[PDB]
């Protein structure tokens, strides 16, 4: 091997911590989507007809 | 199914590759209506893209009936006379543009 | 064959007559009629349902209790067998128990 | 009794309309006392009525019911009239457009 | 001369009212005679097409009561005996006739007598359905207001040409406050025709004005439903049905 | 079968023009129409004109 047990002890704890916190932020970010008057009233345009 | 359907050997119409290329779509005949909610895709397609479609392809000729129709239709015949009709009933403008484009592309 | 060879006659649809033109009127008599009346006594129908909802059992028990004395013997006999078969059905048969 | 010919909804703004409406604004308001008349307000209905009433019957264009409540100050009325409006069928304007020869559109009525 | 209406109810400080034209039917060319400011909260509510969906189809549904019915295997006549022995013959096991399988037999799961689709929405939702109904009419310039429904000629010909001369639409509603004060001229016109219907203010609903392509009010009627729907907006908690008396409310 | 002119959705002048653009040729319509016209159709044209 390249490194010893006590050599490779605490070198990657930063990445594994920040990576897990990203999963936490991804899990908390859960809501319904945003509604709009645009996408609501575009259904009215089905009866758009020529003069 | 292959056996139930007819087949053919691959061939082009009068060898359009060597000489000057000609758009082998002859005519398009749109059937839209002043009413009918399904015709929103065809009418808005007539407004924006059918103009530019004609400017892009001066060779092809286009006709629009604009008569009462419960379902809009689009008819397309080629130089050989092979008529092929497809239904544009309740389709978006983007789909119709890609549909008319591939019709212009095919033989 | 189930289909019909010849078409049916074109049924004329009169979208402007007495009913459809005056449809939906006098439904808000309580909201802007100083609440002199409720919209539930407006509807024309049987006496065992005038502004009230019920399932098969609920409408049957309300029927026999209200108008069952006026119902026929055969119709009343079929009614008792109906609720008896439906009483045990909803209670014993089905999921969620 | 008698129905005169209908008025066409189409309307285009004639030249020097700003001078025409401004001459009437000074007629309604003796004289326009404060400068910067474009920011003058129409909180009162009598002032707004006599203003919009003269504009319609003189020019031939009516403000809809949906916009007069938005016409708070006079410059908004200026922007509503300097923009044009049209009235012709889609078949009429498409045929009026410089369509190429290969394109044709019909009208089966 | 002009006829102005100023709102008698209070308005929010952060929402100004909305002006609207006023007309009449004495003359033909007479248009834009009088103005009337209107409360914004009732004439400028959000579109809320979902509200219109519920309340409009609600009055399509709760008045409906079915009458379809199918006789069950117990109700169809006969089918008491067993037609043949369980193991005696090759024929399939069948306890009696009139089962759902046999010809002419009763239905197992079919319509059951006169059903009732009656369900009452909240009064605030139904009221707000009325608030938003004439609101979108004001956005689309579909409604109209006038002083009173009097005309000297009083015939369908004058009424029809007056409509598509001002370019209202094909189908129109006429509104009045009570059932008694309608003039005999306008009512005899609407009775002969069908499209330009007439209703009182009490029978006002969203479905009729949404079916008809335009709407018409009178100034007494505008103040009437305004007082009702704003009273619904500032309403007090209902402890009991409003049919019984109150201190201030009649 | 019949001629495409007999069948609907047909404009004569627009078709020869659109046809000329198809095969990449541009010149006077007087020369085009004189080429497409045959002597036999003129016999039927004047025949139907007299009758
Ligand atoms: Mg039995
Ligand atoms: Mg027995
Ligand atoms: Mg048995
Ligand atoms: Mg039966």
């Amino acid at each position: 091997p390249y490194m010893t047990r006590e050599q490779e002890r605490g070198h990657a704890a930063v990445r594994r911590r920040e990576a897990f916190e990203a999963i936490k932020a991804a899990a908390t970010s859960k809501f319904p989507p945003h509604r709009f008057i645009a996408d609501q009233l575009d259904h009215l345009n089905v009866t758009k007809k020529w003069s | 199914t292959a056996r139930g359907t007819p087949s053919r050997f691959l061939a082009s119409v009068l060898h359009n590759g060597l000489g000057r290329y000609v758009q082998q779509l002859q005519r398009l005949s749109f059937s839209v209506s002043r009413d009918g909610a399904s015709s929103r895709g065809a009418r808005e397609f007539v407004e924006r893209e059918v103009i530019d479609f004609a400017r892009r392809n001066p060779g092809v000729v286009i006709y629009v009936n604009s008569r009462p129709c419960c379902v809009p239709r689009v008819v397309a015949e080629y130089l050989n006379g092979a008529v092929r009709e497809e239904s544009i009933h309740c389709k978006s403008v983007e789909e119709i543009s890609t549909l008319v484009q591939k019709l212009a592309d095919q033989s | 064959i189930g289909i019909r060879l010849t078409l049916p006659p074109p049924k004329v649809v009169d979208r402007w007559n007495e009913k459809r033109a005056m449809f939906g009127v006098y439904d808000n008599i309580g909201i802007l009629g100083n609440f002199e009346k409720h919209p539930k006594e407006l509807i024309r129908g049987p006496i065992w349902l005038r502004g009230w909802k019920g399932n098969e059992l609920q409408r049957c028990i309300r029927k026999r209790k209200m108008v069952g004395s006026r119902m026929f013997a055969d119709d009343l006999h079929n009614l008792n067998k109906r609720i008896r078969y439906l009483y045990k059905h909803f209670n014993r048969h089905g999921k969620f128990r | 009794l008698v129905c005169p010919p209908l008025r066409s909804r189409a309307y285009t703004p004639p030249e020097d309309l700003q001078s025409r409406l401004e001459s009437y604004v000074k007629e309604v308001f003796g004289s326009s006392l404060p400068s910067n008349w474009q920011d003058i307000s129409l909180e009162d209905s009598r002032l707004k009525f006599n203003l919009l009433a003269h504009l319609a019957d003189d020019l031939g264009h009516v403000v809809p019911n949906s916009r007069l409540h938005q016409m708070c100050r006079v410059r908004d009325v200026l922007d509503f009239y300097n923009v044009p409006i049209q009235d012709r069928s889609k078949f009429d304007e498409l045929s009026a457009s410089n369509l190429p020869p290969n394109l044709k559109i019909t009208w089966s009525y | 001369e002009p006829v102005l209406r100023k709102v008698e109810l209070p308005v929010p400080t952060h929402r100004r009212p909305v002006q609207a034209w006023v007309e009449s039917l004495r003359g033909f060319e007479q248009e834009r005679v009088g103005l009337a400011d209107l409360h914004p909260d009732v004439f400028a509510t959000a579109p809320r097409l979902d509200i219109l969906h519920q309340v409009a189809m609600w009055q399509k549904n709760f008045k409906r009561i079915s009458y379809a019915k199918t006789k069950t295997r117990a109700e169809v006549r006969g089918g008491g005996r067993k037609p043949w022995p369980q193991k005696g013959t090759g024929r399939a096991r069948h306890g009696s006739i009139r089962s759902p399988l046999w010809r002419g037999g009763g239905v197992a799961h079919g319509p059951r007598g006169p059903t009732s689709y009656y369900y009452m929405l909240p009064m605030k939702v139904r009221a707000l359905g009325l608030k938003v109904a004439l609101t979108v009419k004001l956005a689309q310039d579909d409604l109209h207001i006038m002083d009173s429904l009097e005309l000297p000629t009083g015939d369908p010909q004058y009424l029809t040409e007056l409509a598509h001369y001002r370019r209202w639409g094909d189908s129109v509603l006429l509104v009045d406050l009570t059932h008694e004060e309608m003039p005999q001229s306008i009512v005899e016109a609407t009775s002969r025709l069908k499209t330009f219907n007439l209703i009182p203010a009490v029978g006002l609903n969203v479905h009729s004005m949404l079916k008809h392509q335009t709407l018409v009010l009178t100034l007494p009627t505008v103040a009437f439903l305004e007082d009702k729907l704003l009273w619904q907006d500032s309403r007090y908690r209902p402890l009991y049905p409003f049919s019984l008396p109150y201190s201030d409310f009649p | 079968p019949v001629r495409r002119s007999e069948k609907p959705n047909w404009d004569y002048h627009a078709e020869i023009q659109a046809f000329g653009h198809r095969l990449q040729e541009n010149f006077s319509l007087d020369l085009l129409k004189t080429a497409f016209v045959n002597s036999c159709y003129i016999k039927s044209e004047e025949a139907k004109r007299q009758q």
